[PDB]
DNA sequence: CACACACTCTCCAATTCTCTAA
DNA sequence: TTAGAGAATTGGAGAGTGTGTTTTTTTTTTTTT
């Protein structure tokens, strides 16, 4: 058990004497008034206290093989029949983003987000990022916020949070001093938590500057490096992040580019392997579909489930799908594509694809291969890898 | 006593006891002396043979023995040593003594006792998990070390003036777990105020550290576990506070009345009696190189393509930066610190600024040069403070008097600072390092504490433009931020961009998808292997020293002059008096990478072009291309000569028919030093003399 | 720990370097057989209150030398390449001026205050190492590193007994010397006010935790400093400093240093550097027309303690005609101006031509000071007086 | 220092063993 | 068959020895101002 959580303690209530008052030959010794008389406790008196003796502790309410083995029979049926089911991506979107109305694109790069990439380690012991980080910009009457919510109520290990900080320890973390040792110590924030996880950030354009500085290094090395007195660490972010923001003024304008709407400088939009946005359209079709679905989900209600979909992401996650040849070939003549395309506008600020966005490419993919279960990643995945985050350059343009 | 047949049958005895009693005993100490006699290595080399002799050749009274060696050459020893360490250490203790005293009669001299220290034992525990099934086993646990006594001595085997008579009491040994009494004088009875006999008292060092879990091996928002353990003789100072390191030993436990008082229930303090620390850090020490390892160093270097084979072998999984890769390699390396008349010193290390575009691999080299070097710290822009980079005043935790503390920068004395986001630091952080970068010191006067700490490190800084994105349209120094006093302290200046080129596009997405297939969980010079590149540094760094003759002073002298002329021209770049100094330390980090203990032109033309080429690098595109031709027509790009090898040898030839008509390769060769044209290796691998039809064989030295 | 008894008692100071020869041994009245060590010292040899008579009247040889000042320049820092006027005023600084107590009990500074404040890589740092290993106390500090108590001087309470005790800071610990205050712009503000009492009265008033007490800080400060704008940018002028009027009028001389980018100085200056580092091997031998840096330490510590000159009456008449001339030129610079310079023109300006030439005749070992050195001191401060206008 | 507790040792005499008479 | 006088063993009184004790201020540092 460990502190914060809640558990039933089965055991006995037991009484504890202060035993540095009791003298033996083993050991000397060492406002009420105790029990007096015993020759172990000569001229001194005896206190007891109460304490709780545990022989079992649980909560309150609460590998591969590991999983394997874990897993039971009918629970492998259901795994099996999604591995084989056609239509499992747009299922998967319905089944995680039921409230949402439309935005069906969105849907797909968060699930891909969840799915993520192979992490690697190069031959000088250098990681390659796996993790996938998404951000979905929109106007606040949007669906920005509920993509995070769905899948912070979906997925274990996750977190969410606001830009602006609740604590002292922010998104990354901070140097604070024990108020029982009183020295300086981490306290871990959002990303350090949600490590091995996803952290759903809201409000990402109100980060306060330590974040926005330290964000850099957790976002693409996935380590939180501090040096501060009394404290040096590198603290593991290996976090996927799922962030949200709103255009500046709280609107956004067509016309201009994404760059232009945020605030998010060049470096922070490079961190990012897609970018959705989200428009306001004051169409009253649109309006009446959202108002019906809403009012559904209240009063009527009351494909897949959740739980089927955590354990099918907890098997398929386990995959390393290895890249083909052709696939290589396709990835490399998408990624020079993608770059000659950019340089129609690299002199007029465009959100300029740097080598960040061919290793996002390759994570989509391998994403999508291990959405599949598939033991390669083939063209097809790549050719949907390479839709998703383009259609995300050309929004970003316009 | 009969020698035992099998040890491995207890006989229904427990291990303790079992190798106590004397048959036993003497069994395990013959097979330990036969197994360091006869131990041999996959070549056949007598490994023990090599290593005592390197003990007492630095007089160092430790002998390391590896479990894995001890666990395929003699199996009942490496199974009884983990189920009772402190018996069959001692036994081994005796042994090792034995076989030492065979090898070097005299090493008595020396040495009294030999400690046999045990490595890469597999019982490797985590420190949250060890429990009473450990206990008085030899287990082997991970840690930063966050504590540290000092060095104190402490009774071994204590002797008492008796309090009233002339006696002394005999040896009493001390035992870690109480104080010894004396007990009784044994001529007169009495037991009054003994005192201990100094001059008589044997004494051991004491060093009794505090370890915890490493800060990334534990979960956030979790507080760390910790464990105390004793460094006894030899291991005092086998690290420091902030350590990373293993450390196998006996896990052992004691009464204590104060934690039965403190808990209500009779709870045994715990303690590691250490056998074994290695630092995470230094995996490979200079004492670790074998003669294998360091014949593998001398003859590689050897090789004349050593330069582009070591450049090549930084970071490489990245695609292109050959410059990078070259200043970074310089930095690693590093020159020499020098103080002429003993009143003016000088740094050695050079300085490193990476800025430039994002997504362009700076944080990738940077965490390569923190993966590949010792004594590395890593910090990060907001993460680094003044306090934190430089040292740090805090009360003790125990004894609350102001005690100074060492900040990164000091920690990395030897080593390597790297500070991503370096333009995203506060003034107040970044201005801290001047002193540490330049007089590479840090005085602080603060709290009655007044001294200055040694900094000697090498500041490799990563950072961006103004904008994110750097502007061709201006220069350096109109898109940087930062001021002159930090821009001068860094020796090598790089900017890198990521401009569209669709050829090398499409050359580096080929690089990164083969990357990506290749580290998967399963230039044209060919790189080292990295473990032969880090044995290759250290034996660089240590066992080496480059020394300066001459450097054609009027060469360098008329660079600078003018270099300061165009700096001053477009204000690119302040120059100050640092670029000379950083020519000679580039120079002297290209000898060391070569291995030569004395500088010569080849480096002096190689810090050259650096320096020439980075503040080229600097300019403007307009300005870039005649700056370019400026610097190359009238200054030194040596890039090769072979025009005069080649009708040298013409004439040599031409000369040679001549007297025949009415060994060549020697004749070449002598009139190649006799003129100050000594790389020949460069002629003889050019087309000039090829197609004009002449060879060369170094075996028939005919040409 | 040392154990010091006898006459080793106040043979040393903290600060001094030392080669103690003595018993180590346990104290003899964390764990369990540990004893606490220390040192029984039996003798102390301070590496460096005496000079033998072979010293005296070498020294007395020296001084008498026509051409001293232009050898002690030329000692001071001899690596350093150039900076001449720089040198000869931190020679004046090493020396001193005379601290004087007049009939109605004020007293008046006699140690001389020099900022160095400019362009980067001009060796203002290597100066104030030279500085801190030739003067005979001295201790060098970074401004970026310090505060007001470790500067000036600290209470805080003791483990054995709980009582209030005072800890001497750099000023403290510099009293009798040179405090070097490298990267003396990092500082911050609250911390630079700590040492205007110190630089001026040359005194530490502490009333703190009940302890009420006046320490002497009889010391020099040597300070480093950039511009505000790194390099001093000729076109900001008075917004190249950031330091307050109230610090800038302590400072005797403040020497405005700037890169000068002439093409034959470079050429000297790197075949001086080259040749500089090439030169690190040649066994240390002996150089001609200058004093080591061994022994000019132990003759700025004689002629210290054992000259205090005075003015002569004509110098003194020659001192104050100028000193209203260059008043009357900087109230008529500030009236053009219509501005206040950062530099004022004070009567602590006055004093410190004073001490210069005090610290010139010093040098000499003269009871008096000759218009030669009132003019020699003068165009030292005519630098000062040219970084202000 | 000095005044209470904590512990051991010794001596003294009270009880039980042995042998005898009522 | 009971019990009482002389000798030996065990209970415990007490004499002697050894142990333990009687909110405050200045300064730093990170984060928050
Ligand atoms: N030339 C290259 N060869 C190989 N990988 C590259 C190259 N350029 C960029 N990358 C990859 O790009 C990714 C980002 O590298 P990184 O070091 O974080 O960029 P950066 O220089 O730090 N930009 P920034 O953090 O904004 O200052 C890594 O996965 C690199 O492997
Ligand atoms: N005239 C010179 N002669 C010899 N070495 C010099 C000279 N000028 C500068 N240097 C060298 O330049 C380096 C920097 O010297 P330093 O003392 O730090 O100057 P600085 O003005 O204090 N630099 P900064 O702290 O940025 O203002 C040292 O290695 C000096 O030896
Ligand atoms: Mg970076
Ligand atoms: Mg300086
Ligand atoms: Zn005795």
């Amino acid at each position: 058990a460990q502190a914060g959580d809640k558990c039933d303690f089965t055991g006995t209530l037991i009484v504890v004497p202060d035993v540095s008052k009791l003298s033996t030959p083993g050991a000397r010794a060492e406002e009420t008034e105790g029990i007096r008389g015993l020759r172990a406790l000569g001229v001194r008196d005896l206190s007891y206290r109460l304490v709780f003796l545990a022989c079992c502790v649980a909560p309150t309410n609460p590998t591969a093989e590991s999983i394997k083995n874990q897993m039971t029979v009918k629970e492998w049926e259901k795994v099996f029949e999604m591995s084989q089911d056609k239509n499992l991506y747009h299922n998967l979107c319905t089944s995680l983003f039921p409230t949402i109305h439309g935005n069906d694109e969105v849907k797909r790069g968060v699930l891909l987000m969840l799915f993520g990439g192979v992490p690697k380690t190069t031959g000088e012991g250098t990681s390659l990022r796996g993790d996938i980080n998404v951000c979905i910009v929109g106007d606040p009457s949007t669906a920005k916020s509920q993509f995070l919510k769905h899948v912070e109520e979906f997925s274990p290990r996750a977190v969410y949070t606001s830009g602006k900080a609740s604590s002292a320890a922010g998104l990354t973390a901070a140097v604070v001093r024990d108020e029982e040792s009183h020295e300086f110590v981490i306290e871990a924030g959002a990303l350090m938590l949600a490590d091995n996880g996803v952290c759903c950030i809201d409000e990402f354009d109100k980060m306060d500057v330590r974040d926005q500085v330290a964000i850099h290094e957790a976002m693409e090395q996935q380590t939180i490096s501090i040096t501060k007195a009394g404290v040096k660490a590198t603290l593991n972010a290996r976090t996927s992040i799922l962030a949200a923001a709103n255009p500046i003024s709280g609107h956004y304008d067509r016309s201009k580019s994404l760059k232009q709407n945020i605030n998010l400088s060049a470096p922070i939009m490079s961190r990012f392997d897609l970018f959705f946005i989200l428009v306001d359209e004051c169409n009253e079709v649109t309006d009446y579909a959202i108002a019906r679905r809403i009012v559904d989900l209240h009063s009527r209600i009351e494909v897949y489930s959740l739980d089927d979909i955590r354990r099918y992401l907890l098997f398929a996650r386990q995959f390393k799908p290895k890249i083909s040849k052709e696939s290589e070939d396709f990835i490399v003549e998408q990624y020079k594509h993608l770059r000659q395309r950019d340089g129609s506008g690299v002199t007029k600020s465009s959100w300029r694809i740097t080598v960040r966005q061919l290793e996002s490419m390759i994570r989509l993919s391998e994403a999508m291969a291990r959405m599949h279960c598939c033991d390669e990643v083939q063209p097809k995945h790549v050719k949907e890898a390479f839709r998703l985050l383009n259609k995300s350059i050309i929004r970003v343009e316009t | 006593i009969e020698s035992i047949e099998n040890l491995e049958d207890l006989k229904g005895h427990s291990v303790r006891e079992w190798v106590s009693m004397a048959g036993p005993r003497l069994e395990i100490h013959h097979r330990f002396k036969n197994f360091l006699r006869t131990h041999v290595d996959s070549h056949g080399h007598n490994v023990f043979k090599e290593r005592i002799s390197d003990m007492c050749k630095e007089n160092r009274e430790s002998l390391v023995v590896n479990y894995e060696d001890l666990a395929a050459r003699e199996h009942v020893l490496a199974y009884f040593l983990p189920e009772a360490p402190a018996e069959l250490l001692q036994i081994f203790d005796e042994a090792a003594l034995e076989v030492v005293l065979a090898m070097y009669p005299k090493y008595d001299r020396i040495t009294n006792h030999i400690h046999v220290r045990i490595s890469h034992l597999p019982l490797v525990e985590e420190l949250r998990s060890l429990r009473q099934l450990h206990l008085n086993q030899l287990i082997r646990t991970s840690g930063v070390v966050t504590s540290c006594t000092g060095v104190l001595p402490q009774l071994s085997m204590v002797k008492y003036n008796c309090n009233k008579c002339n006696f002394v009491l005999g040896p009493f040994c001390q035992s870690q777990n109480q104080e010894v009494k004396p007990g009784s004088c044994p001529e007169c009875q009495s037991a009054g105020p003994f005192e201990v006999n100094m001059e008589e008292t044997i004494y051991q060092n004491y060093q009794r550290i505090r370890i915890q879990e490493s800060p990334g091996k534990v979960a956030a928002g979790r507080l760390p576990r910790s464990k105390d353990a004793i460094l006894l003789a030899d291991l005092v100072d086998s690290c420091k506070p902030g350590d990373e390191i293993e450390l196998t030993g006996i896990y052992h436990n004691n009464y204590d009345g104060s934690l039965n008082t403190a808990n209500g229930f009779p709870v045994f303090a715990t303690v590691i009696l250490a056998n074994h620390v290695a630092k995470k850090d230094n995996k490979v020490a200079v004492g670790e190189l074998t003669d294998e390892d360091v014949k593998m160093i001398t003859s590689l270097s050897k090789d004349q393509q050593i330069g582009e084979k070591i450049f090549a072998s930084i970071a490489p999984s990245i695609y292109g930066h050959e410059d990078i890769k070259r200043g970074l390699a310089l930095a690693l390396f590093g020159g020499e610190p020098k103080n002429p008349g003993g009143k003016h010193k000088v740094r050695g290390d050079i300085n490193v600024l990476l800025c430039g575009d994002p997504g362009t691999a700076k944080s990738q080299f940077l965490k390569y040069i923190e993966k590949v070097s010792s004594r590395a710290i890593f910090t990060t822009g907001q993460g680094a403070s003044a306090v934190g980079l430089t040292a740090y005043v805090q009360r003790h935790p125990v004894s609350r008097e102001w005690t100074l503390e060492a900040g990164a920068l000091v920690l990395a004395d030897r080593g390597v600072c790297l500070i991503d986001e370096f333009d995203k630091m506060n003034d107040q952080d970044r201005t801290s390092i001047h002193e540490a970068m330049e007089q590479q010191s840090i005085s602080i006067s603060k709290a009655g504490i007044v001294t200055s700490l040694q900094a000697r490190c090498t500041v490799i800084a990563a950072a961006n433009p103004i904008g994110g994105r750097y502007d061709p349209s201006l220069t350096f120094s109109e898109n940087v931020d930062l001021t002159e006093p930090i821009i001068s302290r860094f020796d090598i200046l790089c900017v890198v961009r990521d401009t569209v080129d669709p050829v090398q596009d499409e050359m580096l997405a080929r690089f990164v998808v083969g990357s990506h297939v290749r580290h998967h969980p399963s230039y044209g010079v060919e790189p080292l292997p990295q473990e032969v590149l880090k044995k290759y540094i250290i034996y660089a760094k240590e066992r080496v020293h480059p020394k300066l003759n001459q450097m054609d002073q009027d060469k360098v002298a008329k660079m600078y002059s003018d270099l300061r002329k165009e700096s001053m021209a477009t204000g690119s770049i302040p120059i100050t008096v640092r670029h000379i100094e950083s020519m000679i330390r580039m120079a002297e980090a290209h000898a060391r990478i070569h291995l030569r203990d004395y500088v010569i032109e080849d480096d002096v033309n190689m810090a050259i072009r650096v320096m020439l080429e980075s503040f080229i690098d600097t300019q403007k595109f307009s300005v870039m291309r005649s700056m370019r031709k400026t610097f190359a027509r009238y200054l030194s790009f040596r890039r090769d000569n072979n025009e005069l090898l080649l009708f040298i040898l013409k004439q040599l030839v031409a000369e040679q028919v001549t007297y025949q008509r009415n060994v060549p390769e020697k004749d070449l060769v002598d009139k190649a030093r006799q003129i100050n044209i000594h790389n020949l290796s460069a002629f003889y691998d050019s087309e000039l003399f090829r197609m004009n039809k002449f060879s060369h064989d170094l075996k028939r030295k005919m040409i | 720990q040392l154990y010091c008894d006898r006459y080793l008692c106040d043979k040393v100071v903290p600060g001094n370097r030392v080669t103690i020869m003595g018993i180590y041994s346990i104290k003899k009245f964390v764990g369990v057989g540990i004893r606490s060590s220390y040192i029984r010292v039996l003798g102390i040899q301070v590496d460096t209150g005496a000079v033998s008579p072979q010293e005296e009247e070498e020294f007395r040889r020296l001084a008498a030398l026509p051409n001293v000042y232009e050898v002690i320049s030329k000692s001071i820092a001899p690596s350093i390449f150039g900076g001449t006027d720089m040198k000869k005023a931190i020679a004046c600084l090493l020396f001193g001026g005379s601290r004087k107590r007049l009939p109605d009990g004020l007293t008046r500074r006699g140690d001389i205050n020099l900022l160095m404040l400019g362009d980067p890589g001009t060796a203002k740092s290597q100066l104030l190492k030279f500085v801190e290993k030739c003067s005979p106390i001295g201790v060098y500090t970074s401004g970026k590193g310090s505060s007001a108590a470790g500067l000036t001087a600290s209470v805080m309470r003791d483990p054995s007994s709980r009582n209030f005790i005072m800890e001497g800071g750099a000023m403290v610990l510099a009293d009798g010397g040179v405090v070097c205050i490298d990267e003396f712009d990092k500082m911050r503000e609250d911390d630079r006010v700590a040492i205007h009492e110190a630089m001026e009265q040359q005194t530490i008033s502490i009333a703190k935790a009940g302890i009420t007490t006046t320490l002497n800080s009889r010391c020099s400060v040597l300070a480093a400093a950039n511009s505000v704008f790194g390099r001093w940018d000729e076109t900001k002028g008075e917004d190249n400093i950031d330091f307050m009027p109230t610090i800038l009028s302590r400072f005797d001389m403040i020497f405005i240093v700037k890169d000068e980018h002439n093409e034959e100085r470079d050429v000297m200056l790197a075949k001086h550097v080259i040749t500089l580092h090439v030169s690190a091997l040649t066994q240390t031998q002996a150089v001609e027309g200058e004093i080591d840096l061994a022994k000019l330490k132990k003759f700025i510590a004689y002629c210290r303690v054992k000259c205090g000159p005075r003015l002569s009456a004509e110098a003194a008449e020659k001192l104050k005609n100028r000193y209203i001339i260059m008043r009357s030129g900087a109230r008529q610079h500030e009236r053009d101006s219509d501005r206040r310079s950062s530099i004022p023109i004070t009567v602590r300006q006055l004093e410190a031509i004073v001490r210069i030439a005090e610290a010139l005749s010093k040098m000499k070992l003269q009871p008096f000071a000759t218009e030669a050195d009132v003019e020699e001191a003068l165009r030292l401060f005519q630098v000062s007086t040219l970084d202000a206008a």
